C-alpha cells in the first residue's frame, strides 16, 4: 500500500502496487481489523 | 532632375536607396520610397528592375490606418508593370485589390471604374481554373448592378 | 435508479492509470495504464471532464479501461520519508573558510523565500536554481544542512541514485512525486545531492535519461512564484550536462573552495 | 562484493539501502566491505557510460555513509589493495 | 422554482444516462501503421510492441495512414478504427522544436554593424530568392569572436524583425541521425540556428546541406552557402552606456558605472540591481560599488 | 551556362591565365561572383563580379608565415 486515499472516512479503497505488474486501487474482504494495513503493511492481494 | 524634362538619369540616383535598410521610423516613410523608386523604374521602362524593387514591398503591411494612397499607388504602379508586360490574371488580381480597398468602395466612379476594369480583365485572360474562378467571384458581386450592356 | 446502476458497475478493482494525452474529436482520453500501456478512449466516460489536464491518476476499468473514479495524489513512501522529519541543527556561523559561497547562497535561497515581493518590487529575478559544484571535501552537504536547520520552510533532501529505479517510468514518477511535495509544501528548498548520478551526459540508460529530462522540464516549469528553490550539488562537474546548466535552470554557480590557511584554523 | 553488482539498473542501490537499513535496525553494526575496488574506482565516464550502474550503488554507498542523515551506530572496515584507483568522494574521511 | 429545477435535474439525469451510455464502451489500442499492405491491410505496432496486420474501417479512409500513423487499433479485432494526432512527448522542446519565442528588437541596444551585416545576410533570400534564380542563396553564415556577444539574442531579434519565427538547435550518431531528420519539420514550421558547434565523436552529422522549399535560412554560429565572418567585440566602444540602459527595466552614474566596468553584458547590471537590492533610482554609487566589487 | 551572364564577361580569359585551381575552386568562384553581383543589385554578373571572385578564392590559401619558403 502506497496511499490510502485518506481513507474517505467510510470505505477505506486502499491502494496497493503489485511492483512490475501494475498499481491498482482494492478492497477489504473477510478482514477482521480494517485497520491493520499501516499504508505499508505489505498486505495480501487476489489474483482477479 | 526628373522635372527638369530629363529622366535618363533620373531613375539611377533613387535606384540606390536601401530604405529597407536604411533603419527608419516605420513602413511609412520607406513605404513611399520604394514606391517613387518603382514610378520611376516604370517611367525610364525598366521592367525588370521594377519587379525586383517591387518583391522588397510587404502587401500584408498596407492593412493599416493611413495605409490608403500608398497602397493605391502600389497597385496602379504594378498594373502599368503587367499591362505592358502582357499578364491579365494579374491585372484583374490588382483591379480586385484596388476595389477591395475600403477608401475605393466610396465615391460612385471609384468603385464603378474599378469593376469595370475588373470585368473586363477576367474576360481577357485565358481559360483555366483560376480564370474560371475569378470569373464566377465577379459574376455577379451584388454590387455589379446592371451597368447597361455591361454585365450581359 | 441510474445512480444505483452507475455504482454498481463502479466495482473497486480500479487499474491506476495516467492520462498523459487529451484530444477532441467530443472529449477523449489516451491514458496509459500503470500496466504499462497506453490505451484509448473515446467516451472519457465517468470522469466530469474537470479540464482533465495531461498528467493525472484515474481508476480506470481493468477490461474496457475506462476512467473510473479520478485519484487525488500519489507520492511514493520513497518521497513521503524525503523530508526533514526532525530539521537537523548545526548552525550558520559554524562553517569555516566560505563566507562568500555562504552569503551568497543565503541571499540566493532565504531572501527570495522569505521577502518575495521585496525582490521584483525591484525588477529582479531571484534566481531558482542554485549548483553547488565542489572538490570533494569543502562542506557542500554542511552548507546545505546549514540552510536546513536555519532556514523553516520544507526540504527535501533528494539523493542522486535515489531516481534511477529499473522499472521505465518509475523514475520520472519518483521525480514528479518529488515535485509535487515541493510545490504543495511550497515554501520549499530542493537539495539534490550528487546531482552527477542523475544524468550524466549521454543515453536503463534510456530510463536515466529520461528521468534527467523530467527533472529538466518540471524545474523549467518554474516561474518567480511557486516558491520552490532546488539547490543542486555535486563534486565533480565534468561537464554536466551543459543543458543543466542554462538560462532559467540551475543559473547560480556557487563554487566551493579548498580551505584557506584561514579557513583551516577557523575549521580546526 | 559481487553480490552488489547485478543487473537491473538500481537494483545494486537498492541492495545498499537496505543493507544499511538493516544496519540501523540492529544496535551496532560492523560493515565490512571487501574487494570494493570491484565496487567503484574513479567516476569518469568515456566509454564506461554502459558501467554506470556500479558507479550508482557506489554514490548510494557514499550517500549513505555520510550524507543528510545521522548514520549510527555504523562502523565500517573496508579492504582495498590498491585505494589508488578508488574515488575520493569515498577516500575522503568524512567517510573513512 | 420549477424553471431552475427541471433544468438541473434534467443535467443531471442526462449525465447519469450518459454515464451509462460510457459504461459501456470499450477502449482501443494505441499504436502506428508501419508498412500498408493491400489497401484492406495495415502493419501497426502497438504500443507495448507487438505488431499486427490489421483492416481498415471503411468510413476512415486511406492515404491518411502512412508510416508513423497513431492509430486507434480495435481492441480485439484488431482494426484501425480511427487515425490520432501525432503525441506531443516531453523529447520536442528539449530536441528543440520551438518555432515561436522572442523578446523585442530594441532589446539589442548598440551592434549596429552587426546587426546590418546579418540583415543583409540573412534578409534578401527569405524575402524574394527569384532574384538568385534568376544564383543558389547563401544557406548560413558565423557568428564569431568572443562567445558571440548576444548571438541567441541577435538571432531572436532580427528573426522578429524578419517576420520568420525561428528554429533553434543546439550542438552540444544516433543524436545527429535524428538532429537531421527533424529537419523535415524544421523546413515545415525560418531562420535555423545550430548553436554550440564546440564541444566531437560524431561523424553522421556532417553538412548534408539538402534541398528544401526555397526561402529559409540558416545562421550556423562557432568560433574558430555557408560564407560570411561575423567577427564580434566582448565589450563595445562606448555602447556599455546603452546596454546597461536598455538593460534598466528596474544617468551620470550610468556613465561613472560603466567608466570603470569592463565585462562582456548586462549581467553587470543585472548583479548592480541585485546587490542593490539587498543592500528604481536612488541607487548611483551602490552600482558603482558593485561593478567594483564584482570579481569575474 | 546556368546562369545569366553579359557580353563583356568572356570566361576564356578565366582559364589561360596560369592557375592552380581546381573544379570546387572554380564552382566557388562562379557562386562568389554571383552572390557579389546580387550584393551589389545587378541581376547580370560581369568582368569586375569574376575578378573579384577570382581574387577572392585564389589568394585564399595565404596569411600563411612567411619563414617557411
Ligand atoms: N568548510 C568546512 N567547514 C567545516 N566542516 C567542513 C568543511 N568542509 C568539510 N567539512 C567537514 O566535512 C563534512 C562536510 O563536507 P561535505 O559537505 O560532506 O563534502 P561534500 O559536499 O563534497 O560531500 C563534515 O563532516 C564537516 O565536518
Ligand atoms: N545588446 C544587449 N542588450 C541587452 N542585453 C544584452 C545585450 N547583449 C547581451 N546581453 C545580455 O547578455 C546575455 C548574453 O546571452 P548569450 O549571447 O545567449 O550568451 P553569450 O553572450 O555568453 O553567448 C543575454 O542574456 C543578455 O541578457
Ligand atoms: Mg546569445
Amino acid at each position: 500500500c502506497t496511499k490510502i486515499i485518506n481513507a474517505d472516512s467510510e470505505d477505506p479503497k486502499y491502494i496497493i502496487n503489485v511492483k512490475q505488474f501494475a498499481k491498482f486501487v482494492v478492497d477489504l474482504s473477510d478482514q477482521v481489523a480494517p485497520t491493520d494495513i499501516e499504508e505499508g503493511m505489505r498486505v495480501g492481494v487476489d489474483r482477479n | 532632375k526628373e522635372q527638369n524634362g530629363d529622366v535618363k538619369e533620373a531613375a539611377s540616383i533613387l535606384q540606390e536607396l536601401q530604405v529597407e535598410t536604411y533603419g527608419s521610423m516605420e513602413k511609412k516613410e520607406r513605404v513611399e520610397f520604394i514606391l517613387e523608386q518603382m514610378r520611376l523604374c516604370l517611367a525610364v521602362k525598366d521592367y525588370i528592375r521594377t519587379q525586383i524593387i517591387s518583391k522588397k514591398i510587404n502587401t500584408k503591411f498596407f492593412q493599416e490606418e493611413n495605409t490608403e494612397k500608398l497602397k493605391l499607388k502600389y497597385y496602379n504602379l504594378m498594373i502599368q508593370l503587367d499591362q505592358h508586360e502582357g499578364s491579365y490574371l494579374s491585372i484583374c488580381k490588382h483591379y480586385r485589390a484596388i476595389y477591395d480597398t475600403p477608401c475605393i468602395q466610396a465615391e460612385s466612379e471609384k468603385w464603378q471604374q474599378a469593376l469595370k476594369s475588373v470585368v473586363l480583365y477576367v474576360i481577357l485572360a485565358p481559360f483555366d481554373n483560376e480564370q474560371s474562378d475569378l470569373v464566377h467571384r465577379i459574376s455577379g458581386d451584388k454590387k455589379l448592378e446592371e451597368i447597361p450592356k455591361y454585365k450581359d | 435508479e441510474n445512480s444505483e446502476k452507475i455504482k454498481v458497475n463502479k466495482t473497486l478493482p480500479y487499474l491506476v492509470s495516467n492520462v498523459i494525452e487529451l484530444l477532441d474529436v467530443g472529449k477523449c482520453a489516451v491514458i496509459k495504464t500503470s500496466t504499462r500501456q497506453t490505451y484509448f478512449l473515446p467516451v472519457i466516460g465517468l470522469v466530469d471532464a474537470e479540464k482533465l489536464k495531461p498528467g493525472d491518476l484515474v481508476g480506470v476499468n481493468k477490461d474496457s479501461y475506462l476512467i473510473l473514479e479520478t485519484l487525488p495524489t500519489e507520492y511514493d513512501s520513497r518521497v513521503k520519508a524525503m523530508e526533514v522529519d526532525e530539521r537537523p541543527t548545526e548552525q550558520y556561523s559554524d562553517i569555516g573558510g566560505l563566507d562568500k559561497q555562504i552569503q551568497e547562497l543565503v541571499e540566493a535561497i532565504v531572501l527570495p523565500m522569505n521577502h518575495k515581493e521585496k525582490f521584483e518590487n525591484l525588477g529582479i529575478q531571484p534566481p531558482k536554481g542554485v549548483l553547488m559544484y565542489g572538490p570533494p571535501g569543502t562542506g557542500k552537504t554542511l552548507l546545505a544542512r546549514a540552510c536546513a536547520a536555519q532556514t523553516k520552510a520544507t526540504f527535501l533532501k533528494l539523493a542522486g541514485p535515489q531516481l534511477v529505479q529499473m522499472f521505465i517510468g518509475d523514475g520520472a514518477k519518483l521525480v514528479r512525486d518529488a515535485f509535487a511535495l515541493a510545490k504543495e509544501k511550497a515554501p520549499s528548498i530542493i537539495f539534490i545531492d550528487e546531482l552527477d548520478a542523475i544524468g550524466t551526459k549521454r543515453f536503463g540508460d534510456r530510463e536515466v535519461q529520461r528521468t534527467m529530462l523530467e527533472l529538466l522540464n518540471q524545474l523549467d516549469g518554474f516561474q518567480p512564484n511557486t516558491q520552490v528553490k532546488v539547490i543542486a550539488a555535486t563534486n565533480r562537474v565534468d561537464i554536466l550536462d551543459p543543458a543543466l546548466l542554462r538560462s532559467g535552470r540551475l543559473d547560480r554557480k556557487i563554487e566551493f573552495p579548498m580551505p584557506n590557511e584561514e579557513a583551516r584554523a577557523r575549521i580546526m | 562484493g559481487s553480490e552488489l553488482v547485478q543487473k537491473y539498473v538500481g537494483e545494486g542501490a537498492r541492495m545498499v539501502r537496505e543493507l544499511f537499513e538493516m544496519a540501523r535496525t540492529k544496535k551496532a553494526c560492523l560493515i565490512f566491505f571487501d574487494e570494493i575496488d570491484a565496487i567503484g574506482g574513479a567516476r569518469f565516464d568515456d566509454g564506461a557510460g554502459g558501467d554506470n550502474e556500479v558507479q550508482r550503488t557506489m554514490l548510494e554507498l557514499i550517500n549513505q555513509l555520510d550524507g543528510f542523515d545521522p548514520r549510527g551506530n555504523i562502523k565500517v572496515l573496508m579492504a582495498t589493495n590498491r585505494p589508488d584507483t578508488l574515488d575520493p568522494a569515498l577516500m575522503r574521511p568524512g567517510r573513512l | 422554482e420549477l424553471r431552475e429545477q427541471l433544468k438541473e435535474l434534467t443535467k443531471q439525469y442526462e449525465k447519469s444516462e450518459n454515464d451509462l451510455k460510457a459504461l459501456q464502451s470499450v477502449g482501443q489500442i494505441v499504436g502506428e501503421v508501419l508498412k500498408q499492405l493491400t489497401e484492406e491491410k495495415f502493419i501497426v505496432k502497438a504500443t507495448n510492441g507487438p505488431r499486427y496486420v490489421v483492416g481498415c474501417r471503411r468510413q476512415l479512409d486511406k492515404s491518411k495512414l502512412k508510416p508513423g500513423t497513431r492509430v486507434a487499433l480495435d481492441m480485439t479485432t484488431l482494426t484501425i478504427m480511427r487515425y490520432l494526432p501525432r503525441e506531443v512527448d516531453p523529447l520536442v522542446y528539449n530536441m528543440s522544436h520551438e518555432d515561436p519565442g522572442n523578446v523585442s528588437y530594441s532589446e539589442i541596444g548598440g551592434l549596429s554593424e552587426q546587426i546590418r551585416e546579418l540583415r543583409e545576410v540573412i534578409e534578401l533570400p527569405l524575402t524574394n530568392p527569384e532574384l538568385f534564380q534568376r544564383i543558389i542563396p547563401p544557406k548560413g553564415c558565423l557568428l564569431y569572436g568572443p562567445p558571440g556577444t548576444g548571438k541567441t539574442l541577435l538571432a531572436r531579434a532580427v528573426a522578429s524583425q524578419l517576420d520568420c519565427n525561428f528554429l533553434k538547435v543546439v550542438s552540444s550518431g544516433e543524436s545527429a541521425r535524428l538532429i537531421r531528420e527533424m529537419f523535415n519539420y524544421a523546413r515545415d514550421h525560418c531562420i535555423i540556428f545550430m548553436d554550440e558547434i564546440d564541444a566531437l565523436m560524431e561523424l553522421l552529422n556532417q553538412m548534408d546541406g539538402f534541398d528544401t522549399l526555397h526561402r529559409v535560412k540558416m545562421i550556423m554560429a562557432t568560433n574558430r552557402r555557408l560564407d560570411r565572418k561575423i567577427h564580434i567585440d566582448l565589450p563595445n566602444e562606448q555602447a556599455r552606456l546603452d546596454i546597461l540602459k536598455i538593460h534598466a527595466g528596474p544617468e551620470i552614474d550610468y556613465e561613472a558605472i560603466v567608466k570603470l566596468s569592463d565585462g562582456f553584458n548586462g549581467a553587470d547590471l543585472r548583479n548592480v540591481c541585485t546587490e542593490a537590492g539587498m543592500f528604481v533610482q536612488e541607487d548611483f554609487m551602490k552600482a558603482v560599488r558593485k561593478v567594483a566589487d564584482s570579481k569575474k | 551556362s546556368k546562369m545569366n551572364l553579359s557580353e563583356e564577361v568572356d570566361l576564356e580569359d578565366y582559364v589561360a591565365r596560369p592557375d592552380k585551381i581546381s573544379g570546387a575552386d572554380i564552382n566557388s568562384i562562379c557562386q562568389e561572383s554571383g552572390m557579389l553581383a546580387v550584393r551589389e543589385n545587378r541581376y547580370i554578373v560581369l568582368a569586375k563580379d569574376f575578378e573579384k571572385a577570382y581574387k577572392t578564392v585564389i589568394k585564399k590559401d595565404e596569411q600563411e608565415h612567411e619563414f617557411y619558403k
